[PDB]
């Protein structure tokens, strides 16, 4: 629809062309080009919220979402309509597929997952650090929407897991892999993060090791 | 100290040419004949 | 039929053996009661839930690098490839009834060993309980550390999660590739092979049940032999002279503790073996080494090792044809801290001169360089496990990771010469808090002077007082002195009754008369005592 | 001692793996190497597929 594109090319006037240049180009050295990303892009970079940013920092980290479901069609196909690339999956309504993307495999995802990405995030998808000042974010508060155009288009120091590298199969794959392994409880006690020994080991000295002494000094007198 | 193997840039590589791959001598181990049956 | 039946098998216990002599001498031994020398007890007993849970973790567990689909139950790692040994700590963890609580119970009691040890030799650091009768004691129980600490990264390395399949990649085979002239031969020596070398894993399971914990058992049993016969030490006090052990005997008092602080910590390691996840190596995956984390540290008591990794600034140097690589370093790192933590009372020995046979301790106040010294030890151990979790600080503390670990890398340098400084001068300006608690009194409330406008605080001597506002100032004797009239005999008596409702007034009388004539007593005999000592 | 340990110690550069070059040690060769001669060695990527292919 072209008034669709036309409320995309509003709210694309209004947030962003002090550093989009409001021809899509790249305003250099204070916005990067944004032909091309298309709507797949958009999709995740204002539907987690992070694009619609305000300094260019380290790495532009999440926020709460600046515009609406209702907008990110109209901002997305205005993206791609300029430029062209990877869309966002949709179901039988029309509106953005979230639930049809999950898998009907989980341990292939696990390894998937756990080869091609998790040296960056950790094994259930909690955060990790990366080179200078960026970090990956923790995969707990990450619509499947939002992680498949996540790894579909590669907004910050990520690769772009391409439509070719990973076929869509293997990327319904792994969000079936990480909605299950962010969303499972942690079997058998309190989960510690996700990643394990040092928060292991923070929670044996004053959790454990401090109730140890306390115990010790509450037996034993003082001298 | 510096590893001494580093640190040369030439012009930057010819693109390199189409693997034409030799075949395999590993597999050689058998000649293939005209065939085998009874007859 | 229950006592005489005791009085009958207690003769004929003696009668067959004639052990009551040398059960006397064992059962009127005197432990004293200070908390600290609980803590090494938290080592020892936890350990033995280390064997009460391992031998149960044994016969369950199956060490192996043969390459076995899943196929149980657990559903993200199914028709994965695994080594046998990540199969069945799968199978420790999801078949087994009651199997995931023991292992991570057997995780959390080898945290608590190794870090209770790390908390017993601070103890037994700053307390001076190493220089000259117990400074073999000391060398056995820091290559008791050693082995602990080896032992317990032979111990979560054992199934091959990835996480510490990385660990074996970086410690392991790593830094034993990096030693120069035989470094390649250990390395090849310790695997049979290469690095998924089919052979390692048994071979840690073998070094794992038996081997290192039957020297580990053999150093606690010589250990705490040396601490029996050779009698414990004590803090100086009021009737604790150089040569006694004042204290609670073992058989009706020491034994019941001892017991009942075992059981707290059995409690104490069961509650959290329940409540807090440990190594969720389904989490993780099998090991392959085209895979990692992010985080990738080790157990804590070696993320000093490879946080020693993460900091040491790639300094590696080139010979004629031949490579010194970075973890040379630290493989002499390791081997240089360890040769001071061994030999550490010796080396105090040259350099003060205590060619004295000391039983007292000394309070970690009362030997400024010493505590600055250890101090010095335990902020580096501080900075090197505290950039070891490098990664995850720089995570969620939103730091560069580059710039935390820069902070490490400078902390490492730095942080000793300012913990040095704080913790000398800290330990003589608590020496000096209570040097004028004796030249002075206790501090209370405040009265104003009659005529005039005055504030004085109204302190509470201590010792003899002469006829005028200040008292005759006593001398130290190594001891806690009280600096609060609260802990004193002031204000300690509330009601008797119970939490809700009282007891009749003649209760409360006969009470409180009789807990102040035992204390009373307490302190009389045991100030007459300090007089028979000296008069 | 030399029995205890006679066991453990293997030569690293005895030339076990097969290689163009010939028979070279294990540290100087991964599988990236050819075995007899210019062969293709395809950079295949891992589908984490269980088994088949
Ligand atoms: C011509 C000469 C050359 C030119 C010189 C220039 C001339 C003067 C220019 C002025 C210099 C610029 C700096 C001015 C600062 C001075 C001001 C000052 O200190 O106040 C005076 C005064 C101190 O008195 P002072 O004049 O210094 O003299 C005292 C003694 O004479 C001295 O006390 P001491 O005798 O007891 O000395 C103690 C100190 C000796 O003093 C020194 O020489 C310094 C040594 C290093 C210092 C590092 C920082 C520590 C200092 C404390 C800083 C805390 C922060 O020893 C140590 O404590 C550290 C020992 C170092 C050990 C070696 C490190 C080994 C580490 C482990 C190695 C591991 C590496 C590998 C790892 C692998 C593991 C296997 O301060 C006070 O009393 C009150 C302080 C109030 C603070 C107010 C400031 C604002 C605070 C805001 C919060
Ligand atoms: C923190 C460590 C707390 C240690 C507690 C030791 C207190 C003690 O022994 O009193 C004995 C005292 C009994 O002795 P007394 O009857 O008063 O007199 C007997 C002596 O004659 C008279 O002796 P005294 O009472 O005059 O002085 C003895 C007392 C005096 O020590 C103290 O003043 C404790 C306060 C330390 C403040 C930390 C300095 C931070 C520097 C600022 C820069 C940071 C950036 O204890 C010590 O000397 C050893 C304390 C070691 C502190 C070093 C750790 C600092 C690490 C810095 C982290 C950054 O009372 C107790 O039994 C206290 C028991 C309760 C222990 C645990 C309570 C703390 C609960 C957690 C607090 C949350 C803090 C968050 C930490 C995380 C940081 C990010
Ligand atoms: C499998 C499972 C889930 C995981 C493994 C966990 C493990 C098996 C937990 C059980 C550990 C163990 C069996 C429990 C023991 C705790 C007991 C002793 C409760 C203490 C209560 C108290 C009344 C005991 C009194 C002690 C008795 C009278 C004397 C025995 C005694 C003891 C117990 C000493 O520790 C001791 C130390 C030094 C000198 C002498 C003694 C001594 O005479
Ligand atoms: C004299 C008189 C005054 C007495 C007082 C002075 C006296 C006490 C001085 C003490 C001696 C002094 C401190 C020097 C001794 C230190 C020396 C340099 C020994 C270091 C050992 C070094 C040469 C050999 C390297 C071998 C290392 C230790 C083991 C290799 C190694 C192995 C084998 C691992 O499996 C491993 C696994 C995970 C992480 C790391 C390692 C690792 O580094
Ligand atoms: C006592 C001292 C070590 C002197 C020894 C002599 C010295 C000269 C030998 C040379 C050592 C020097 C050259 C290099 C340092 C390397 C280091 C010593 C490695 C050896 C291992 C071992 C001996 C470590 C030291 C002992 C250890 C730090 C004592 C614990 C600290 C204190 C005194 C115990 C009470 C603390 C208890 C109440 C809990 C309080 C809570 C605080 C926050 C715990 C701090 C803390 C710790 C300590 C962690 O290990 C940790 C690991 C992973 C996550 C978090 C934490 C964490 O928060
Ligand atoms: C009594 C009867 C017996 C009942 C059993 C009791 C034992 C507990 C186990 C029972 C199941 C509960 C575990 C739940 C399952 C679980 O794992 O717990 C998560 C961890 O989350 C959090 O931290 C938030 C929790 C905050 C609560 C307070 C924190 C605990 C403190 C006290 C621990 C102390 C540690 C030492 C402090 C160090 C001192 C420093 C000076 C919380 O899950 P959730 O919040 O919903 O979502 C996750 C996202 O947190 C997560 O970022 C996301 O990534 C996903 O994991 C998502 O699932
Ligand atoms: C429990 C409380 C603990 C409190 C500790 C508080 C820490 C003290 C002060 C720390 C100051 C940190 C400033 C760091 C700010 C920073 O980011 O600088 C970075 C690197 O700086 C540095 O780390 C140097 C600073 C080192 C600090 C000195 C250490 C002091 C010791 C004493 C503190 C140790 C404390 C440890 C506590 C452990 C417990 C002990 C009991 C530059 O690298 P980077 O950012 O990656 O690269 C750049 C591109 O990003 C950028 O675009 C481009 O423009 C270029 O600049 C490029 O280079
Ligand atoms: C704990 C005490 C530590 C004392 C260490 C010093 C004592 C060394 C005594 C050993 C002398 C040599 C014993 C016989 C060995 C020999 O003849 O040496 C041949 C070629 O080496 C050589 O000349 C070089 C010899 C120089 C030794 C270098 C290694 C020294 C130390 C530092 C290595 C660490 C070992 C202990 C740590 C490991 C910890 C384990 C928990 C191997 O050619 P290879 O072709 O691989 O033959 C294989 C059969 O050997 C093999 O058993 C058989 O399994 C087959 O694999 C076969 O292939
Ligand atoms: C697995 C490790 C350890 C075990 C089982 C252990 C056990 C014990 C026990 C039960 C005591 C008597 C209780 C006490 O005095 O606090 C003790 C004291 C002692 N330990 Fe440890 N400890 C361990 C770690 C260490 C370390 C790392 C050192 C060095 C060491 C050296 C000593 C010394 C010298 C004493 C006598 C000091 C004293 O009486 O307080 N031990 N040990
Ligand atoms: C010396 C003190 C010991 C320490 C510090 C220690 C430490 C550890 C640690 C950290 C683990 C990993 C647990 C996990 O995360 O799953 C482990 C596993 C194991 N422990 Fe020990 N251990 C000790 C003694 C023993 C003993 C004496 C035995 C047996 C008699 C034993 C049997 C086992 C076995 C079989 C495993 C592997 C099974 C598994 O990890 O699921 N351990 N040990």
């Amino acid at each position: 629809q072209s008034a669709l594109l036309r409320t995309g090319k509003q709210l694309f006037e209004t947030s962003c062309v002090s550093c989009h240049g409001a021809n899509l180009q790249g305003v250099p050295d204070r916005g990067p080009s944004l032909i091309g990303t298309g709507e797949a892009a958009v999709y995740f970079q204002v539907s987690t919220g992070r694009m619609p940013a305000m300094r260019g920092e380290a790495q532009a980290p999440s926020k709460p979402p600046h515009f609406d479901e209702s907008q990110i069609d109209a901002l997305g196909a205005y993206v791609q309509a300029n430029g062209g690339g990877p869309t966002v999956p949709r179901d039988d309504h029309g509106a953005v597929a979230q639930e049809s993307l999950i898998g009907g495999d989980v341990a292939r995802g696990g390894d998937l997952f756990r080869l091609n990405c998790a040296s960056c995030h950790n094994f259930t998808g909690k955060g990790g650090a990366l080179s200078s000042g960026k970090y990956a974010p923790d995969l707990g508060d990450a619509n499947p929407a939002q992680i498949y155009t996540a790894m579909l288009t590669g907004p910050q120091n990520m690769p772009k897991f391409s439509d070719r590298q990973l076929t869509p199969d293997e990327k319904r794959d792994i969000v079936a892999y990480v909605r299950e392994s962010a969303e499972t409880p942690s079997y058998g006690g309190y989960g510690l993060g996700g990643f394990g020994p040092a928060p292991e080991g923070m929670a044996m000295w004053i959790i454990g090791m401090v109730a140890a002494i306390g115990v010790a000094m509450w037996i034993g007198s003082r001298a | 100290c510096s590893p001494p193997g580093e640190t040369a840039s030439s012009e930057p590589g010819t693109t390199p040419a189409i693997w034409t791959g030799s075949p395999s001598p590993a597999a050689p181990s058998g000649e293939d004949h005209g065939g085998g049956h009874g007859a | 039929d229950f006592a005489k039946l005791a009085a009958a098998q207690g003769d004929a216990i003696d009668s067959r053996y004639h052990p009551s002599a040398a059960v006397r001498r064992q059962l009127n031994k005197v432990f004293p009661t200070h908390w600290s020398f609980l803590l090494g007890e938290i080592a020892l007993y936890s350990f033995i839930i280390l064997l009460l849970t391992g031998v149960w973790l044994t016969l369950f567990f199956d060490p192996s690098m043969a390459h076995v689909t899943y196929d149980g139950v657990y559903q993200p790692l199914r028709g994965v490839q695994m080594s046998r040994a990540y199969e069945t700590a799968l199978d420790i963890s999801f078949e087994v009834r009651g199997g995931l609580f023991v292992r991570q119970v057997h995780h959390w009691a080898a945290l608590m060993f190794a870090a209770s040890i790390m908390v017993h030799l601070a103890r037994i650091f700053f307390t001076g309980a190493f220089r000259r009768p117990r400074e073999a004691n000391w060398v056995i129980g820091s290559l008791l550390l050693i082995l602990a600490m080896f032992e317990g990264f032979f111990g979560y390395s054992l199934p091959d999660d990835l996480l510490s399949g990385t660990g074996i990649r970086a410690a392991l085979s790593g830094i034993t590739m990096g030693i120069p002239v035989i470094g390649t031969w250990m390395h090849w020596a310790l695997f049979g092979g290469d690095f998924p070398g089919e052979i390692l894993i048994p071979r840690l399971y073998a070094l794992h049940i038996l081997l290192i914990p039957g020297i580990i058992l053999a150093l606690i049993g010589a250990h705490l032999a040396l601490v029996w016969f050779q009698k414990h030490t004590q803090f100086p006090g009021p009737g604790r002279t150089e040569t006694n052990v004042v204290g609670v005997r073992v058989m009706p008092v020491f034994a019941v503790k001892s017991g009942a602080f075992f059981a707290m910590i059995t409690g104490v390691l069961g509650l959290m073996g329940g409540l807090l996840t440990i190594n969720p190596i389904w989490n993780l995956g099998p090991y392959k080494p085209s895979q990692v984390s992010a985080g990738s540290q080790p157990d804590f008591y070696m993320m000093w090792t490879d946080g020693l990794i993460r900091l040491w600034p790639a300094w590696e140097f080139y010979p004629f044809g031949h490579t010194i690589p970075q973890g040379v370093w630290v493989a002499v790192g390791m081997g240089l801290v360890f040769a001071l933590l061994i030999a550490y009372p010796f080396i105090e020995k040259k350099v003060t001169g205590d060619d004295a046979h000391h039983n007292l301790l000394q309070r970690p106040r009362d030997v400024p360089v010493r505590t600055a010294i250890g101090s010095m030890a335990i902020a580096l151990y501080l900075l090197l496990t505290f950039a070891c979790m490098n990664d995850i600080i720089a995570l969620k503390f939103h730091i560069s990771l580059n710039a935390t670990t820069w902070i490490g890398r400078i902390g490492m340098v730095v942080l000793p010469a300012i913990v040095y400084f704080v913790a000398y001068r800290w330990a003589i300006s608590l020496q000096r808090s209570d040097r004028e608690v004796l030249e002075h009194g206790v501090e209370t409330g405040i009265i104003k002077r009659l005529p005039h406008g005055a504030y004085v605080e109204l302190h509470q001597p201590l010792g003899p007082v002469d006829e005028h506002g200040h008292p005759i100032p006593l001398e130290y004797a190594g001891a806690p002195l009280p600096k609060r009239m609260n802990k004193l005999g002031s204000g300690g008596a509330p009601g008797t009754g119970s939490f809700l409702f009282p007891d009749p007034a003649v209760e409360h009388e006969a009470l409180t008369e009789a807990a102040h004539a035992s204390e009373h007593k307490s302190l009389t005999a045991l100030k007459e005592h300090q007089d028979r000592i000296h008069g | 001692l030399v029995a205890f340990i006679g066991g453990l110690i293997k030569n690293p550069w005895k030339p076990v793996v097969p290689t163009a070059e010939g028979k070279k040690a294990v540290l100087w060769t991964s599988g990236w190497t050819p075995r007899f001669k210019g062969e293709t060695i395809y950079l295949a990527r891992a589908t984490g597929r269980p088994g088949e292919s």
